[PDB]
């Protein structure tokens, strides 16, 4: 029973230089002594160059370390949409153990074309803006790049937690299984999120990945990778993940710093590049699947904050230029307030498509472009400066159309009222109307509407698309319910 | 250059630098354990101070890295050519290396093979032996046999703390 | 209201248990983990489990 | 420290009784071959910028005279080469063809008229 | 078993313990070192040879010199007893009354707490101080990073805060002095001796002082930082407290971070910052929280690094920050003891989702109002107040009026002040704030809201004068 | 001959044959491997050891494991029948209509055409985007680049020309996606199936696919470009064509060199770009040609990381190239699509003769107005505007008129603008600017230049929009 | 031989000397160089000390004996400084001859 075992050749710095074992196989997950894993990255004749996942204050030298005599596999499951797990795939929930007792490759490809499809698969956020302007399917990498609680993480959350209603839904077709690998953010801070989670109970059809703040950096390193594993089954499982990454920034750092700590200089902003193809790889994983996967998805929201917008930034580039969109949110907007922060000149879905009813069609055509409108006379037009009548509308009424889609933090929707309040602004019933008091108008309306014409409403999630009749439905109840509104 | 060979070990570079040679060297025309052997004696030429003077003080010039012979193969007997891994950790001075070179050599006669499996206890129990999940058996009751159970044992540890371990 | 009582007496009863089954594990391990060389036999039955792996692995 | 040598081939003979170092002094065999480097083993006396010649026909430069070793920078690749090819010298550092039948042509970096009139005379040839 | 000295380049010794593989951050005493040459190890390098790192300076090394691992990390004295004594790093004294005198000892690294242990959503720590409650209501277990005005009483506002709070609910301290002048420690001495907020014959040294200052080797520096920790942890869960952990300023001790990281072979990385500096702070930060022990709140020293943050380490920082503050001149020239301003005393939790919108909002109309104010400052400032509404009038001297509402007296500088301080209840403040804002007073002196604590109070001595 | 695995160190996969050393380039199939395992002998690093790259996954392996050297490069058919497959790297399917079958067998190296073997001069192509062949006329088989950031309509911009001009061109083409992602590599796929550009009825699917994405080890990433080459080459030289090379992109062969440099033991030089940085980008832009038996006509998508261009890489490329298309994040960012900047988006190939002067000269003056413009942008940046002279505040709102006249609204990509794009017959184009700087339009609001295609258009527009 | 308190100079040509020998020098030490030069063996690494030449040389040349002060260095303090000039070792460069501090101090 040295017949399975070797000694560490030499550890310093979390490093592994770790004598024999030469029966190892290449991405052999290892274990060391102390139940801390590595992964035994390099072979070199006469050390093993294995990444500790945890700390060597936990080890001494010559220390045992132990083939585990496995290439890299997280459990798998589905009991973890009802966990919260560290990167290892063990309850850091705690509740009890994962029911995951499948294990699957962390290291599986991203599959080809012709094993995948694109989208048409439209997914929800409950965020106005988002299911709208950058009107996401599921498949989709679309970057989520934002600041310092501007609900930067919120937005995952309300996200998260509108999928809800589809969770409670049948839309198992598009049933999200959402995976929020969580990289960085300290015990804390996934308390209050996860505990928010768990108050939406959101949990059910979630798991959370946890590599915190704190982490030896391999762990935060694996984790998405390994949120990803376990996303793709669920893709795989037919079904439709979302997974969001959040955020690969830190992971690049503590890749970095990995890499830096194997000697492995960089290039670019001190940056070795190939946490591009780390991350490609991982995000090329999410996809829009052909039948054969069921159908499957993993949307992926990456999440990289910005700090100081240098999108310039290498990181953020190459970011970009993967993903299929980003959401850029606009932290000034956020000191006025303003969730959604976004900059929507800066948030793309070059997709957008896939995702869109005629119902949203039909009021966000028109929305979307009186936006752009509306931003190109909010940025030249007044401020001081001129006051044509036309431009001068469009501010008002696009003053108006921004407040409508600025929602509060906590407040993810139903599409079918988005579509309706808004179209309620599209088509001018406000202009009439002060911002502040759509506001007040919509909680109200969309009371109102769900308690009576929740049967229109409910005409018009079916259908999926507004009809005339239900325009002078709603336009009456709009007009009279704002006339309530006045008077 | 070559067509070398490394009989059952085998010791990559690491000085093995050297020893690579004697690995197709020895081994080739079979010297293995002749010069093993030459080794072992060289191993005492050693162990006195004054053989390797170089080893001592660098600081006497390749003239004692030629009288090294005289510390050495002028001052040998045997010396077919393990005067010659003189000549080497000569220039490429390595005089005080040189027994981890030796070591690993020896491996010759089946203890260029060899080892001992150990999950706990005293396994301290070496083999030399080339034949397992066989001899290693055999041997497990050779050394079942007696008594034998030192070092410090399953006691903690495998076996002992595991259980502890999970609590 | 009611739940707010009960939980409380249940929770406690749950911790209290673990504060008592993790005092009682190490103290009982601490104090009783000697007998290994008055039996041998656990090193033994090793040799035997470990003849019956030496034999039977392969 | 370390030497390349200590490549047991290289000490494996000198052992044995080697000669001429073990690649040669005016020639040296490839002791390892990548990218247009060649440390060629060998080539012990051998002018410090010195053109060689190239067993796979290919000419070199022997930029480097380690004291082992030669960097010898490849004028060709080494797809082309097989680590040993003997590089013998050409005893000569560059000098390249020169002359005046120059004028009128394209010639390459060598001197080589690659026009696709190809060579001309060279009635120079110059350091 | 014994180590020797195999190599010293600097602090840097490389021992090599000929016997000994205690793991890496086991704390090795030197034999022969009379001062406690405390080596850290750092690596193991192979050899029984470890990378130390001597943490005390390096002198008289015999070759071989004798090393004694201490085999864990330092364990240091923890206990209430440390309150009133001024600790070096390494746990000995530097207050000098023999030693300090606990028994309860800990090896100073501590650790995270787990989700398990977590208090899920925090809390807010109230000050009663008007603009911290306020404007950056600070969460108990957050930790608060003071940008901020030099000896200005940046440090006596600070022994304010641990009056108002560590005394009010029983909340200790721990200074960590990071980086810290001997002067500066002095300085503070003198202000905690002074302050009585030490007293070297009461238990009402309410602060521990623990001193990692920059005469002193990196590792030292560096590692006052989990001592600190080590610390708080021990009135954290033992004393049950909610700390006040003063770390001052943490930046010194990142910068060690990366010195070492140089000089610890490793690359530290672009800007000099050791790659890890990330992790470092997280592990740090991790042991720092809430949780079902209590709290340990931070009061954290932090420098705006070359003024810049595009430096990775604060904009990392941000992270680790959660309530903010930028103590300010502008505040101090108006006189205006309480110094800091509003729109830098905030909180990533200030947020009104995220905490609310009654500090949010009635700051914001109050920060409206002030910076509207501002924005009318300007317009005043060519103008005069003549031109503007009534309203505006109003709003200028109702700003104007919750502005000196600010102004809080201190008791611990009675000799600034020629007061007594004040605290302010912070439903009272705010309720204030709603009056002078409803503008019903507004008809009073407003210099009268001038350095009260109450708003009674101000208006109070709005009325003594009319 | 068989190696044994003695280092993996990632994908350089450190092999020891004993069984001699013989060539790089030798390709090595790993034994024992699930995946069959090229390796590329990079370096005979001594000693039988030769250093090699794995260009797949790493996977199982045992230090010692054999590999038996398949001792030539990757061979893999070439010639038609890849037409309408997609190939991976290892010159082998992905189509999924498994094999193909077109048997010249190649390496996918293969070196530089002689002096000779080049067609010596070429001759402008067109496209007859207003803004591209303005700046950059075509030149018929050159190397185009494109610069540009992060795929942003960049990759529809690319699409775009393929789908005006590659349509355009009736003859064969090879697409090389080059650390494509793979979701868009899908897309277009699907599309030409749904174009019937592939067809899975003929060859004459008049686009090879050749995809060497962004999930695959460098090793793969580095060499799918020589492989496009090799089969480009075929048809070129083999079938005539004027193969069309799309190379999205470039620079992640690059960058995939840059990151293993350091791998292979080497420095990885400025920016942490390799040493060798121009030698193999360099001869294997040699490789393209036009030669005298045909073209090869390239469109290289060049990302330029954060779009520096003083950056080394594509202050190489610029070396090889013929015409640039450089996307400018400055314009794009005004919402332009097209992305260009234009005063830099050139081709070398202006020219009185070959454009002829007339679009020369327009263009020269165009080219200058728009300097000089530019250099106006600068001063009333800083000057706010207002007392210039007013022919300048003519210029630079006709400028902007330019501007959005050679913004063309998008004709595939009515996803993304709700309009279909155009394209204007390049004298209609000249025109134009002769048009605008006629003054024609020049006493109207600016508006309608937008996203146009012809001039007469662009000025009809203005009529609606004079309203 | 003395290694503890002497060394050969193992390498020179930059003023640091790493030392052969030099074993048991202690940190801080000011040495004394064949070169009439003092140097202070500041690099204690396990084999050789690199020691910095506290002035310079060609003075050395290899193997040249450097032997051990045994002391960590020292400057005179006084204050009969006070008006002289010195040198680091606080002695003159006056050119004044010595001062009159004959308190030494590390």
């Amino acid at each position: 029973d040295l017949e399975e075992t070797g000694r560490v050749l030499s550890i310093g710095d979390g490093i592994a230089r770790v004598h024999g074992l030469r029966n190892v196989q290449a991405e052999e997950m290892v274990e060391f002594s102390s139940g801390l894993k590595g992964m035994s990255l390099n072979l070199e004749p006469d050390n093993v160059g294995v990444v500790v996942f945890g700390n060597d204050k936990l080890i001494k030298e010559g220390d045992i370390v132990k083939r585990t005599g496995a290439i890299v596999d997280v459990p798998v499951g589905e009991e973890l949409l009802g966990r919260v797990v560290d990167a290892l795939g063990n309850a850091i929930d705690g509740k009890g153990p994962i029911g995951s007792k499948a294990r699957r490759r962390v290291g599986l490809k991203a599959p080809g074309i012709i094993p995948r499809i694109s989208v048409r698969e439209p997914m929800q956020t409950g965020i106005k803006a988002v299911d709208s302007l950058v009107p996401i399917g599921r498949g989709q990498r679309e970057l989520i790049i934002g600041d310092r609680q501007t609900g930067k993480t919120s937005i995952a959350i309300d996200t998260i937690i509108n999928q809800k209603r589809f969770n409670d839904g049948t839309d198992e077709k598009k049933k999200l299984y959402c995976i929020y690998v969580a990289i960085g953010q300290k015990r804390s801070t996934v308390a209050q999120l996860v505990k928010r989670l768990t108050d939406a109970d959101a949990m059910k059809y979630t798991i959370v990945v946890s590599a915190t703040a704190s982490d030896a950096a391999p762990l935060q390193y694996l984790a998405p990778y390994s949120g990803c594993s376990m996303g793709e089954y669920f893709r795989d499982n037919g079904k439709h993940a979302l997974i969001i990454y959040d955020d690969l920034s830190k992971q690049a750092v503590a890749y970095r710093q990995m890499s830096l700590l194997l000697r492995r200089p960089p290039g670019r902003e001190a940056y070795p590049g190939d946490v591009f193809y780390l991350h490609s790889r991982l995000l090329e994983r999410a996809a829009k699947m052909n039948d054969a996967f069921g159908g499957g998805s993993l949307t992926a929201l990456p999440v990289i904050e910005t700090q100081a917008g240098d999108v310039s930034a290498y990181i953020p580039t190459n970011v970009i230029s993967i993903t299929d969109g980003q959401i850029f949110l606009e932290t000034e907007l956020f000191y006025k307030g303003i969730r959604p922060a976004i900059n929507v000149g800066l948030s793309v879905s070059r997709v957008g498509s896939a995702a869109q009813t005629r119902a949203m069609k039909q009021v966000a055509g028109t929305m979307k472009l009186e936006l752009a409108q509306y931003r190109e006379v909010a940025a030249f037009a007044q401020f001081g400066s001129d006051l044509d009548a036309a431009t001068q509308q469009l501010l008002s009424r696009g003053v108006r159309l921004t407040e409508l889609l600025k929602q509060g933090q906590y407040s993810p929707m139903a599409i079918e009222e988005q579509v309706a309040v808004i179209y309620a602004g599209v088509r001018g019933y406000l202009d009439k109307l002060e911002p502040s008091k759509i506001t007040k108008f919509e909680n109200a309306f969309l009371s109102h509407v769900i308690s009576q014409h929740q049967a229109l409403l409910g005409k018009i999630r079916t259908d999926g698309k507004i009809s005339e009749e239900s325009d002078a439905k709603l336009k009456e109840i709009v007009t009279n319910f704002l006339a309530g509104f006045e008077a | 250059f070559a067509k070398l060979v490394r009989p059952p070990v085998q010791i990559y570079g690491i000085e093995g630098r050297y020893a690579t040679a004697l690995y197709s060297a020895a081994s080739k025309q079979n010297k293995l354990e002749q010069v093993e052997k030459e080794l072992l004696r060289v191993g005492q030429i050693l162990k006195e101070p004054k053989m390797a003077a170089s080893l001592l003080n660098p600081y006497v010039k390749r003239s004692v890295k030629v009288k090294s012979l005289s510390d050495m193969t002028a001052k040998e007997k045997f010396s077919p050519l393990t005067s010659n891994l003189i000549n080497l950790l000569a220039e490429n001075g390595r005089l005080t290396n040189t027994p981890a070179v030796i070591s690993a050599f020896s491996t010759m006669m089946s203890v260029h093979r060899g080892e001992v499996p150990c999950t706990v206890t005293t396994a301290s129990a070496l083999d030399e032996t080339t034949l397992t999940e066989l001899k290693t058996v055999l041997k497990s009751f050779l050394s079942k046999g007696q008594v034998l159970k030192l070092e410090v044992k399953i006691d903690p540890s495998i076996m002992g703390g595991m259980i502890v371990r999970i609590g | 209201e009611v739940k707010n009582r009960l939980d409380y007496h249940i929770s406690v009863q749950n911790m209290m248990r673990q504060k008592e089954q993790e005092h009682m594990i190490n103290w009982v391990e601490k104090r009783v983990v000697q007998s290994i060389s008055a039996q041998q036999e656990k090193e033994t039955i090793a040799k035997c489990i470990a003849d019956l792996k030496l034999l039977s692995k392969k | 420290k370390t030497g390349t040598a200590e490549v047991s081939s290289i000490l494996e003979e000198r052992i044995l009784g080697a000669d001429t170092s073990v690649d040669l002094e005016e020639t040296g065999r490839v002791l390892s071959i990548g990218d247009g480097i060649a440390r060629v083993h060998g080539l012990r006396n051998v002018q410090a910028e010195e053109m060689v010649e190239f067993s796979s026909g290919l000419k070199g430069m022997s930029l480097n005279l380690e004291p082992d070793n030669v960097g010898v920078v490849v004028f060709g690749n080494d797809k082309l080469i097989k680590e040993g090819d003997i590089v013998k010298r050409t005893g000569a550092i560059v000098d390249v063809p020169v002359g005046e039948e120059l004028l009128g042509r394209v010639v390459d970096a060598l001197g080589n008229a690659i026009d696709g009139k190809g060579p001309i005379g060279s009635k120079a040839r110059r350091r | 078993t014994t180590g020797r000295i195999v190599a010293v380049i600097g602090a840097v010794v490389d021992v090599q313990f000929d016997e000994g593989l205690p793991p890496i951050l086991n704390a090795l005493e030197v034999q022969g070192r009379e001062t406690r040459l405390v080596l850290e190890v750092a690596q193991h390098l192979g050899e029984s040879t470890v990378r130390t790192i001597a943490m005390d300076g390096t002198e008289g090394l015999v070759r071989g010199q004798k090393v004694l691992d201490s085999g864990a990390p330092i364990r240091i004295p923890v206990g209430p007893e440390t309150l009133g004594r001024i600790m070096n790093v390494i746990g000995e004294p530097i207050d000098e009354r023999g030693p300090i005198k606990t028994k309860q000892f800990a090896a100073i690294h501590a650790e995270a707490p787990e989700f398990v242990e977590m208090s899920v959503e925090q809390e807010i720590l109230v000050t009663g101080i008007k603009v911290v409650d306020l404007l950056a209501p600070y969460a108990k277990g957050g930790k608060i990073g003071l940008f901020g005005g030099a000896g200005v009483g940046k440090t006596v506002l600070i022994m304010e805060l641990i009056n108002n709070v560590a005394k009010a609910h029983g909340g200790y301290s721990v200074f960590a002095g990071v980086g810290e002048r001997t002067r500066e420690g002095n300085d503070l001495y003198h202000e905690m001796i002074e302050s009585g907020v030490i007293n070297l014959k009461d238990a009402t040294s309410k602060v521990a002082l623990v001193y990692g200052q920059m005469n002193e080797p990196p590792g030292a520096r560096a590692r006052v930082a989990l001592t600190g920790l080590t610390v708080a942890e021990y009135f954290r869960d033992q004393e049950g407290q909610d700390v006040l952990l003063f770390i001052d300023n943490i930046f010194r001790f990142t910068q060690a971070g990366s010195e070492v990281s140089a000089l610890l072979g490793r690359i530290p990385s672009a800007v000099g910052y050791q790659p890890t500096l990330a992790t470092d702070m997280g592990t740090m930060q991790e042991r720092i929280t809430t949780t079902k022990k209590g709290s340990i709140t931070s009061v954290q020293a932090i420098y705006v690094p070359a003024d810049d943050l595009t430096d990775p380490a604060p904009a990392t920082t941000f992270a680790h920050l959660d309530a903010t503050t930028v103590l300010s001149r502008a505040i101090a020239e108006l006189g205006i003891y309480p110094a800091v301003d509003p729109l830098d005393s905030t909180s990533r939790i200030m947020d009104p989702n995220i905490v609310g919108s009654e500090h949010y909002d009635v700051a914001r109309g109050v920060q409206k109002i002030l910076q509207d104010y501002k924005s009318l400052q300007d317009i005043i400032a060519i103008l005069g107040m003549d031109e503007l509404s009534e309203e505006d009038k109003l709003t200028v001297s109702r700003a104007r009026k919750i502005q000196r509402f600010l102004s809080q007296p201190f008791q611990v500088a009675e000799v600034f002040t020629g007061h007594l301080g004040k605290l302010v209840p912070l439903k009272e403040t705010i309720k204030g704030f709603q009056q002078i804002l409803a503008g019903e007073y507004d008809h009073l002196p407003e210099q009268a809201f001038y350095m009260v604590g109450p708003i009674e109070e101000a208006v109070a001595k709005a009325d003594k004068l009319a």
